Order: C-alpha cells, then structure tokens, then sequence
C-alpha cells in the first residue's frame, strides 16, 4: 500500500509511514509497520512494538513492555519498570536493571550486565565481560551482592558477597566473603583471598616491611626472616632448649654430682 | 521443513543410535539437544557453537553422547531408560529460533 | 489540532507531527511537541528539546543543551560538550563524560558512571555499580584518579589515587595511594593494601615461595618458617645467645677460675 | 528544495524530509539528507548512511556498514556483524564488539571498551577507563584474554592472560599470567602478583594467621614470627648448632680428654 | 495540594512535635526532610526509600528525629534553636519532584 | 588553506630548522607530526593535546624535536638523513581531520 501520513485512532496521535497504527493517547508510530498501543508511547523504525506507558522502541524489531522502559538497537526486550536494553539481543527482566552490549540477560533487582553473553540472576550484582550462549546460558551470576569481571566465571546460588577478577573461576555453594585474583584460580573456603590454585601458585612481590610485635596482623618479607630483628628472645630461648653463653663461662645450673662422676 | 530421523528406529540393547537432520537452515549460530518435547534448561544434553568451534555438555550428560558439525547426534551403549523423544533447538544468525522433534524406542 | 507535515521557520527545516517547531538551520522535529532550536539539531519522540549545536534528543522528555551532546531514552540531561546520557534519569554535567544505566550523575572531566545511582564529582574517575538516591546522593566519588566497583562506597575530597573493589568501604580524608579488597574492609593509612578490618581478618592462600636473602621484598609462606632454610646463621646465633655444640665438646671460651671453684 | 513525504525507489519504501533517498526494500529515510541503501535499513536524523542489511543509523552523521549493526549518537561507525557504537566518536571494527562512551576503538573478536579514548586490539579482552588520543592511540590493549581498568595502561603483543587495576602500568613482552594492583606498579615476571614498584613498596594489613606445617602455602603474620609457635624444633636445633640445656646439666657428649687437659 | 501541618503549633521546651502531611501523591519513589525554605544538600535531616524500605540520616542529624512510612516527622526534646521552617521534598515514580513547607515556633 | 613553510629552506649541517603553519583552523582538538607524505602510525614524531596541555613523543623520536602551542616544529642538530618531507595532521573539535605537507633538503 502507498505510504500514509495522518492521525491514528487515538487522541493527538500520529502515524507516518507504511501500515502504522497508534492506538494510544499522544502516541507516535514512524516507519514500517510499527505499533504504539499505550499512553505517550513512541515506536520508530522497522516493526517496533511499544506496549507500555511511556515506553520507547527505537530501531529494528524492538519490544518495550514495561513502564518507563527503553529498547534501543536490534532485537532488544525490556520488560520491567525503569529497565534498559541497549545494543543487540539484550533482555532486561528486572526492575531498574541494565543490559548493554551483545546477547546479555539480567533478571535481578538493581543489576547490571556489560559485554557479551552473561546472565545475572542475583540481586545487587554485576557482570563485566564474556561468557557463552548456545540455546542456554552456561555461565551465570546467581549470587547476591557479588561482582565478576572477565571470561567464563560462575557463582552458585547461596554464595553471597563474592568478587571475581579473572578467568575460569567457579565458586561452589556455601562460600561467602571471598576474593579471587588471577587466571585459573580456585576458592574452597569462606573468608579467604586466593592468588592461585593447587597446581600453579603465584608469588607476591614488592611488599613493605610489617611490624614485628605481639598484636601485629601484617605480612612478613624475606629479609625479616633472614635477619631476625624484633623477635621475642625469651620465647625462642625456651622453645629451643638453649644453654645461654653467659651462663656457660661461669658454670650456672650445673649438677655437680654427675660432672664429678665423669671427670 | 526441519526434520529429524533416527537410524535405526528399533535399536538393540547394546548398539548405537544416530539422529540425523534434514533441511538444516543455512547461516546458523548454534544448536543444542534436549531430552523431551520442550526446550527445558534442566534437560539439555550437549550444545555446539559455530563461531568458536565449541562443544559443551549440559546438565543431562551421562558421557555416551557425541555431537557432529552437521548437527547430528550419536548415542552409544543404549540402556532401557533412553527410549522416547528428543528435541533439537536451532538458532539462526538473526537470533530467531526453530525447533524439531524425533522419537525412538528400545526393546530387549 | 490536526497533524502537520511541512517546513519550519528555519532554512531547510522540517516539522512532522503535532505542534512541532524547528527554529534552526537544517533542523528536524518529529513527533509530539518537539523543539529544535539550534543548527543541525534533531528532536525525535515525545516532548524533546535540542538546545545545542549538533545535539540529539531521542525518546521521551530528553534535554540536550551542550555542543555535540546526546540524550537517549527516558528523561536524560546532557549539558556539556561531548557528553552522553543513555538510559533512564541520567545527567551528564562534565565535558567528555558518560552516564549509562539508572539515575546516574557525572560532573567531572573525563569521568564515567555505569549502573544505578552513583555520583562522580572527581576528575579522571570511574564508578561501576550501585548506590542510593532519596533526593540527595548518599555515596559519591569525590577523589581524582580513583575508581570504585561495587555497592555503597565512598571516597572523600582530597583523597586521590585510590581503588576500591568491594562493598561498604569508606575512605576518609588524607589517604592516598591505597587499595582495598573484599566486603566490609577498612583503609586507615596511605601506601597500604587491606584485605579486611579490625573485626574480621582474611587469610591469603595459594602463595608461592619467596626468596630468603638480604634484599628480598617477597612474602613468606608457612612451610618456610616451619623448616628454616636460608637464614643467616650468625645473626640468629648472636641474637639468641647460644653455645655452639662444636665449642662444647672441647671446652672453648671457658673461664677456668670459676669452673675450678665449683668442682 | 521543499520537504517531501512519499515513497522511495524501493518496494514499500518511505522518504520523509529533505532530499532523502531509500533504495532498499522496506527501508526508511527520515530527516535531512539520509541514505538507506539496503534491505530493512533505517536512517533517522541528520546525514545518516545505513549501508548494511538490517542496520540502523540514529542521530547525527552516523555510519552503519555491517550486518545487524547499530550506530547511535554523534559520528559513530559500526563495521562488522553484531557491532555496536554508542555515544560520540566510537568505531567498532570487530565482530560482536562494543564501543560505549567518548572516542573508543575496538577491533577484536568479542571485546568491549567503556569510557574515554582506549583502543582494544586483542581477542576476548576488555577496557574500562581513560587513555589518550592525539591522532594516534598512545595506550592500547594488544593482549588476548586480558582486562584493564584505570588510566594510561598498556599491554603488549604476545602478553596474554593479564589483569590490571590501576594507573600507569606498562607490561612488556613475554609476560603471562600476572596481576598488578595499585598506582604506579611494575610487573617484570610471569606468574606473579605485584603490589608496588622498586621505588615505592606497599604494606599488606589485616591478614589472618596461616597454618605452620610442612605443606602450608599460607602467608605469615608478624605475631607468628614474634612468638615462634608451631616450628620444627629438630630442624632449627640442627641448623643453629645448639647445646640442649637438658644435655648440659648431665655432661652428655663431652670429650673427656680435652676437658681434663684444661682443668 | 500537598500541605504540611504541625502538632502542636506552640510547643513546650521539653515535649515533642509531629509534622504531618495532607494530600500525599500516590505512586512515590522517596522523600526527604530539610531544614529551611530551600532544597539544600547541606541542610538535610533524614530520608526514606520505599523500594527497599530504607531510612538514612543526613548531615543535619542530632539524633532526635524519627521518620514514618506515611511521610511524617517526629522531633523530641525540643530546644530553643529548633524553631523555624522545615521543607519536604517528594519524588514521584516518573522522576518529577514536588516541595512543601511548614513552620513552628518554640517558647520558654 | 592550511600551509606549511620551512625556515630556512636550505639548512646547514649543524644548525636548526623551524616549520611554521599558516591558516591554522580555529576550535581545534589536537595535532601531530609525521615523517613522510602519509598519516602512518609507525612514522609519528610528536603530538599535542590542547584540553590538558599535553605533549607526547612518538615511535620516531630521536630527542631533537620540540613542538610549540601554535602548531610549529623545531628540529636541531640536523644530520644528513633528516632531509625530505614532513606531514601535519590536524583534528578539529567536530572530529573532522585535515592534513598538510612540507619539504626541505640538507646540504653538506
């Protein structure tokens, strides 16, 4: 059919293009076969559907179903209130959630995904980097208040307050308050910081000198063990049974009977 | 139309079965194999990704299944609880999906 | 009023929709009550204002006031040159600054905010994650050349060159060149790395063996203290006064008078 | 010329604005001098070119050449399949790559850049932060499976699996599996974690107690060296030649001849 | 119209004062309380967030102020420097703001 | 039109040479200097950024070159392999680029 430029079926509505329908109040449909069905809804481009109040669909084959939702780009879906899908193949099924990049899915409250093919299902969590998609998501962030940066990382359900900066790190169930650093690292306990695994271990370099005292929670360098400054003399002396040299040149604490017996 | 066929339809208790695909769409992105008649996450066997030549097992992986680059499946050492339906999920380059279903039975 | 499709009051201008005005040169107003007031300005959607040269407002109720500014989505404000606001409720008041996600504010030179309700007021700084907004921002990044990733983190004014990867970390004034790791961690000094607080402390695991020499700034593992290889024998011998065994089977350095007195 | 609103030279095409051409099937050109040349292509705004199948150009002077490509904002270029350029001056020359913010360039497979003036040329890599541009890029991420966060960081070609969280860190060739933390840090070896440089060194605080055993790869705190609990008594006793006190009050292992000679 | 009323208008030197709100808009996001006649960041007392049921004090928090879920304020142990104006800031779900003002005096 | 001129055109073997620019566009972002007749990354000498007042050397930096805020170049201690063409690249505030070329020779 020939292009048409006129008013729609709603009050103060506008259709401009080919086979466009604007059924809402003050709604706008511009392009090829766009649908704006609610109040103050905008559908611009090729086959866009705006099915929420004050929702915007811009680009090619975008869906905006939630209130104050935004779908921008190529085949993006926004479903909840104040959700944002930007890029290619992004789905946002969480309130105040953000999906930005290629094939990302977010379904948590106040969660963010940036990059390629991650899924975040936890609350107040975040993903930065790359995963894998072949029909189902193989790497997900299922923990609350946890953040991961890198490639092919996993956090299970029930493991909360965890941070990953690296590659190929899988955290099992029952682990909380842990940090993992480096490529191919393992975490197997709570309240720990790991810098390697059981097959490869990493050295820590360029470390300052810590205090050598009773209540001192500071790391110790190699030179401090090499020298021995600041140690408790009495404890080391009564741990390794030692005859003090000043006590040896004057015959102190000597059993006279046995010494007379031998000599 | 995308179709799945099984060889042989009637399978022995210790032989293998091959599931082949006819009318495969061109310009794909990936495909996966499921157990049942629906695309369920908990009943996925194996999946393949073309862009990186990657094969990854799924939650339902007994260790007897092999995928092929022409989207075909091989199951060996058949036991009596492997009889029924299998479902194939295909992802095209434009992110649109397609599905197909196949069936076979096992006899002693 | 009925929709109208014609030229505006500017040269080579275009109005298409309901009650649109395009007062600039080569400007375009498409949709419902849009205003394009400057040169090469584009206003697309519902009630958009483009008040800068080469500024773009796309979506619902967007403002683009700066030069080469971009407002995309739902109620976004871009004010400076080369500033970008993408998503819902974002404000960018810094030159070459970026706000992306839900309710973020950036007011620094070359600064970036991604996620939910952070404010970045420092220069060359960055925020990734979630904060809080109830009329005023409760968590801000006020430091220069500092970066924070997580939930509910604070950096004060005057504290520069700091990096936070975690939750609930507050850095006070006068602290520079520090790194904080983990959930509920504290930093109280400059030139330090913290892996815990005064109530909970974390272990470091999977550490390689460091060198035991005079000039060795490497960490020491448990097996090295357990064994004792590579230590300076003379220093440990003259710190803990020790009678050497080879000097004991031949009566070396013995005061003869006192030994004769006892025996 | 006067504005025109009609069909283009393609089937089911639409031109709306000033001097617009839509040569593709079901293509749309809206605004000022826009060009939609392929199938299902959309060009909205000021001087936009959509030269790919299902490509979208939205804003001011945008180019979308790849298949399923998206250019949104001010002077953005998308060239490959499923590539996304969002903001000001972004170029995406990699398949499934994302450029978001100010003047970023990505040319790798599945790579992401967020912020201001970084270049990422490696595969499966990522950049978050700020660099420099003066005609050529002075700081690039040329490594594979590597991630960097901060300001003015470099990774060379051939250095893979590296993670940087900091400022002014340059990694040379031949270094793999390394982590760098802090401002002005140096990495000079593989399989290492650095917390400083050769001019400034950092202390590690709030560390728990590690196990003191033979196979124990745990860090040691200051109190453990101060006290001395859990050490191997025999090794420390036969390293520092020590006369055991219980062996001194009974004259054990004494050469009788030399003791008789002196007394 | 959004209105603020005080009970009692004339307050003793050791009693409490309650500030109540009439015509509260529906579909809110949060609200906060200020000291003065303008929305100033340095003169904020307490704020509330509905989506997470959160209450957070502000820079001007002496420890004698209680907020309520119906957007009402309670101030106890009144001293002579607490007399004057208070301002209420309301955020709607569409990110639009509203303001209101109330007043009371303290006598010995 | 953007033009480059050299002083002196004929240079001695131990003196200096100054490259100056006429018709510099206003509202710039940065500029850089190259060796040759094309904008090649491997043959860049020095670059300047206006917004932060920054000067950075390039891959081709022998240590004898000085840039000036009016987009001018100074080369001192001329040797025989420094004769030929130089190219100036200019970036405007709207991210559009411009180029110019200059030439000089060295004689013993």
């Amino acid at each position: 059919s020939a292009p048409v430029f006129q008013a729609g079926t709603g009050t103060d509505s506008t259709v401009a293009g080919v086979n466009n329908e604007a059924n809402g109040e003050k709604s706008s449909a511009f392009g090829y076969e766009n649908k704006a069905k609610e109040k103050l809804s905008s559908a611009f481009g090729y086959k866009n559907i705006a099915n929420g109040i004050e929702g915007s669909a811009f680009g090619i084959s975008n869906l905006a179903k939630g209130q104050y939702s935004s779908a921008f780009g190529f085949r993006n879906v926004a479903n909840k209130r104040h959700s944002s899908a930007f890029g290619s193949g992004n789905e946002a099924n969480g309130e105040q959630s953000s999906a930005f990049g290629f094939k990302n899915t977010v379904s948590g409250f106040n969660s963010s995904a940036f990059g390629s093919q991650y899924e975040v299902t936890g609350n107040f969590s975040g993903a930065f980097g790359m995963g894998e998609f072949n029909g189902q998501y193989q790497y997900k962030n299922e923990g609350n208040n946890s953040y991961m940066i890198g490639n092919k990382n996993k956090i299970a359900s029930g493991s909360n307050d965890n941070f990953i900066l690296g590659n190929n790190v899988h955290i099992g169930g029952g682990i909380n308050n842990s940090v993992a650093l480096g490529n191919n690292s393992t975490v197997s306990a709570s309240n720990t910081v790991s810098v390697g695994s059981s097959t490869l271990k990493r050295k820590i370099v360029n470390v300052g000198d810590g205090a050598i005292s009773a209540n001192s929670s500071d790391a110790v360098t190699g030179r401090q063990l090499y020298s021995g400054n600041g140690i408790d003399t009495a404890a080391w002396q009564n741990k390794l049974n030692v005859t003090r040299k000043n006590d040896y040149k004057d015959a102190n604490d000597i059993d006279v009977n046995k010494w007379k017996a031998k000599l | 139309k995308l179709t799945i066929e099984s060889t042989p339809f009637n399978v022995a208790e210790g032989k293998e079965v091959l599931l082949l695909v006819h009318n495969l769409p061109q310009h794909l992105f990936g495909y996966s194999w499921y157990k049942g008649e629906r695309v369920d996450g908990n009943r996925q066997i194996i999946g393949y990704v073309i862009g990186t030549q990657q094969a990854t097992p799924g939650p339902a992986y007994s260790g007897r299944e092999i995928i092929y680059p022409n989207a075909s499946l091989l199951i060996q050492n058949i036991i009596q609880n492997d009889t029924g339906f299998y479902t194939l999920h295909v992802i095209k380059s434009d992110l649109v999906n397609e599905e197909a279903t196949g069936q076979f039975r096992v006899y002693p």
